[PDB]
RNA sequence: CAAACCGCCUCUGCCCGCG
RNA sequence: GUGGAAAGGCGGGCAGAGGCGGUUUG
């Protein structure tokens, strides 16, 4: 029922591996250029996985703003192996539990599922964000071309508690400071709730910026920072005329908690 | 038997190896769009009085295949192995050199490779709101690298030069049958000459779908219909290619179908001489 | 011969181990099964000695760099082929121990396949040493050493 | 009638990995060689879906340019399960709902079905573009003959939200950076409709620059990029005589946003002088 | 002018939906 | 005067949880 389209807010910028960055495969590398990269699967599934638990904590405090959160109650469906019952984490993937709403009209009011999309039997909601793969920037293509190391091999160990017998292994991780260039597209399918979706995406970006991305993470292998370049709007008439009619938010030197908001997005409000 | 050979270098997959009935329909629809109504009727009169085209047959890199005559099945033992006799009866397309052998009832060889593949690709239909899918399967003829399809033309040269050669440049950019908006029937056309060494007898194999005016000698029956500007054509009993008539010129038939114009179905023969056994 | 690498296989698989190796004093010796057939017998009598395994991967990364330079990486694929010769004996020029005799079955096969590459094809003339470089490691893992 | 055929040629650049699938999930490949390809239907229907959504946004604002969008209300016919009750996505094919017009003379004025084609009952407006199938550029067959990998194998995982349990699957994705070679042949049937049809086709292509093409697109598997070579007009007289009468516009280094405005007043000034 | 060791293991590795 | 016309193999899914480069040598 009723998919519309008004435009597409485009978020561009850089991902700064403030510490090392492990996304296993050996870090993944695209087969052509040979450099490492960040997928969009590894990033959408980690913005999601944080905003999940953010909703699960506030699961009762929102159900007058987001309906169909009334039909859940916190926890997993593992202590009673059923698909759709009163618990929030209501899909089995292979042996593990994940919140995906099972319908279109249920998931249109879920805050997680109107933004990261859903699936199901006899109904399906598709996403509103597109999270593209993040390759190395223009600087680091050439820092690779100038001969620098782009990855490292780190050597760790495991010590016996009684006799101090130690047992090494080798991880392989992107060097610190490496910088990848990303893009996130929110598809404005309704002009009532795009503020809420851009603000929930920024909540997920802030929670990722305090947590890690991939790899061990609890041992230091994460720590991504978001260096913003351009929010753009690209309205419905950019695509027909082709002319530069798109509204840009000026945030080249701001934080993901500094966007989050009424001062930045005022022309996007007025353009409706 | 000097024939013009039209080669259809494929740009994609066809829907089927085109019959003569859907080559002539495609030519008529080309002529009605680049010339007019009154030049399709002159095309039809040129094919009534003179010229004939054949069905399309596969080629693969300067080897040209032609359908097997049915004249070799009743006396395949007198030619000659039970494995060879069975594989020599199953096979559909003979090579040009072998085909000229088998027109004279000589021992021949079948090709050990078919130049295409009938593959069925799964497609899907997604609704625009929920992206909720529905599969169907679609068959098509997927060709190899140098392989493709061709057909033969007899008759005079002003008919070829005013009608069939413009029709082939038109139909290269709107294909021969099938989902031609998926880029299926499309091709690049190029013309050569073929010469066929054929024995001068009373009996003729037909290289196009016959629709005869009298009973033939040995035949292989083929019901097909069509679709003419949305209207369903009734199913007609063509003879399939490689079948033996004697002195049977075939005949086109005009249909009714409720249109602004009559719709001809190309039921003419394409005779090559053939040597029979005693029956 | 899975039960070979027995204890006297060092005194059994050195029948003609270095003669045909020195006969392969260039890279493109023989494209056939003689590559794998030599590469099994090379590791067949290393295994009776020590052969500390994981001190090789710098050459693996260096061959990866030269292979990226095969894949339109750099036009000069000459300097990294010399940097292996720069690191050819520094390992035995760093520390010695119990597995040194297997290094005696490792250093004698270096200079037949290392002095070649100054006037060589950079993309070509390289895959056969690149195959012998891995099949010895592979069958040495398969006999049970790593 | 018929007035010639405009042929649009160029290249597609899979800037991110391109995945289509062949029913641990393979990608679709040519059964003889083994190289991948982009279907014509997978490209055409993605263009049609994008332009359907764009039109459904604009059923109030284009009612005077295109009539017979006045017969439709913005929405969908899935809840009230009567076909063409009055919503836009009115036809149900098997389980999904598409906007396909039910007649000729209503689809001559609807901008989707005028270009992409309708089916109806007793009527059948056929399409007006031919989205030709897209194969690897010969540079990328030469890279295929250098032994380089032309597809990859990407391992992804699903993870329990409480206990962090890995649940992995693999997808076979085309190597990012690949090049395919497309062709789109528009049929000039009526000399009024041509400007609006080519502008709508380029609008549909430019929505695809910011969308994806098949497969897990929001997980980063699309990002297609059109790189035009040339247009040709191929007039009615060309198919009659076979000389070189066809106007060749040249836009070798232009994107689909640089093509909709920059060349449409300028690179089609020669074609409007021949109609 | 560094003596000696340890130089990866533990777990899942395509599903639900269209015919 | 084309066994045709119309139809996106696609929606959702973090390669992840755990592990001192360490033990002895005036
Ligand atoms: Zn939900
Ligand atoms: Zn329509």
């Amino acid at each position: 029922m009723d998919r519309r389209f008004y435009g597409k807010i485009v978020i561009k910028g850089k991902i700064k591996a403030v510490t090392g960055l492990h996304i296993g495969s050996p870090v993944i590398k695209d087969p052509h250029t040979g450099l490492p990269y960040i997928p969009g699967s590894s990033l959408k599934g980690r913005l999601r996985s944080l905003f999940e638990i953010l909703v699960n904590s506030r699961l009762g405090e929102w159900r007058e703003k987001y309906p169909s959160l009334a039909n859940y109650s916190p926890g997993s469906c593992r202590p009673d192996n059923q698909e759709n019952c009163g618990k929030f984490f209501n899909r089995k993937i292979n042996r593990g539990w994940i919140h995906v709403c099972p319908d279109y009209e249920t998931a249109l009011a879920c805050p997680v599922c109107r933004l990261f999309g859903a699936s199901g039997k006899e109904s399906n909601f598709p996403s509103r964000i597109i999270v593209r793969d993040a390759f190395l920037t223009k600087e680091w293509e050439e820092k690779w071309r100038a001969g620098e190391a782009i990855t490292e091999a780190k050597i760790e160990v495991g010590i016996d508690r009684v006799t101090s017998q130690a047992n090494p292994r080798t991880n392989e991780r992107v060097v610190a400071g490496a910088e990848f260039e990303f893009e996130i597209i929110y598809n404005v399918e309704n002009t009532t709730h795009w503020r809420d979706d851009i603000k929930n995406l920024l909540t997920a970006m802030a929670l990722l910026e305090d947590s890690y991305l991939g790899g061990s993470g609890s041992r230091g292998y994460g720590k991504v920072k978001f260096i913003f370049d351009s929010f753009e709007f690209r309205p419905l008439d950019y695509y027909r005329t082709g002319k530069d009619e798109d509204i840009v938010s000026i945030d080249a030197r701001e934080k993901s908690v500094s966007d989050i908001f009424d001062s930045l997005f005022s022309e996007v409000e007025g353009k409706l | 038997p000097k024939f013009i050979a039209v080669k259809l270098i494929p740009k994609g997959p066809f829907r089927d190896i085109p019959r003569a009935d859907t080559l002539f329909g495609a030519i008529g629809n080309a002529i009605s769009a680049i010339h007019g109504q009154s030049a399709v009727e002159e095309l039809v009169d040129a094919f009534v009085g003179g010229a004939r085209i054949s069905s399309a047959f596969p080629y693969s890199g300067d080897t040209y295949y032609l359908p097997k005559p049915l004249s070799v099945e009743p006396a395949l033992e007198g030619i000659l192995r039970y494995t060879t006799a069975k594989r020599l009866r199953k096979a559909k397309y003979l090579d040009l050199k072998n085909f000229e052998l088998a027109l004279r009832l000589r021992p021949f060889t079948i090709p050990e490779e078919i130049p295409y593949a009938r593959v069925d690709v799964p497609r899907v239909v997604l609704d625009r709101v929920t992206q909720d899918s529905s599969i169907y399967f679609w068959e098509e003829i997927r060709f190899r690298e140098k392989s493709g399809v061709y057909f033969l033309y007899s008759g005079p040269r002003e008919v070829f030069d005013g009608y069939i050669a413009p029709a082939m440049r038109f139909l290269g950019d709107t294909g021969i049958g099938g989902k031609s908006t998926w880029g299926a029937g499309l091709f690049e056309v190029e013309f050569h000459e073929m010469k066929i060494d054929a024995p001068g007898s009373e009996y003729s194999v037909t290289l196009s779908n016959a629709l005869p005016t009298k009973t033939p000698v040995l035949w292989r029956l083929l019901r097909k219909g069509g679709w003419s500007f949305g209207r369903r054509k009734p199913r007609m009993t063509f003879i399939a290619e490689g079948s033996i008539v004697k002195n049977d010129p075939g005949g086109m038939e005009r249909l009714e179908l409720g249109l602004s114009h009559e719709v001809y179905v190309y039921g003419l023969t394409f005779p090559l001489g053939v040597e029979l056994p005693e029956g | 011969k899975k039960m070979l690498e027995k204890g006297k296989q060092w005194e059994a698989i050195q029948p003609y181990f270095d003669n045909v190796v020195r006969e392969a004093k260039n890279f493109l010796e023989w494209s056939p099964n003689k590559r794998l057939a030599n590469a099994v017998t090379v590791a067949a009598y290393l295994t009776s000695q020590g052969l500390k395994t994981n001190q090789v991967r710098k050459i693996l990364d260096m061959a990866r760099t030269t292979e990226l330079k095969v894949k339109r990486g750099e036009g000069d694929i000459k300097d990294d082929l010399v940097k292996m010769r720069y690191l050819l004996a520094y390992t035995v020029g760093k520390a010695t121990g119990q597995s040194k005799y297997s290094l005696d079955a490792f250093h004698r096969i270096l200079d037949p396949m290392l002095e070649v590459l100054m006037g060589s094809p950079k993309k070509e003339n390289f895959e056969k040493f690149y195959d012998f470089l891995q099949a010895v490691v592979a069958y040495h893992k398969f006999f049970g050493g790593g």
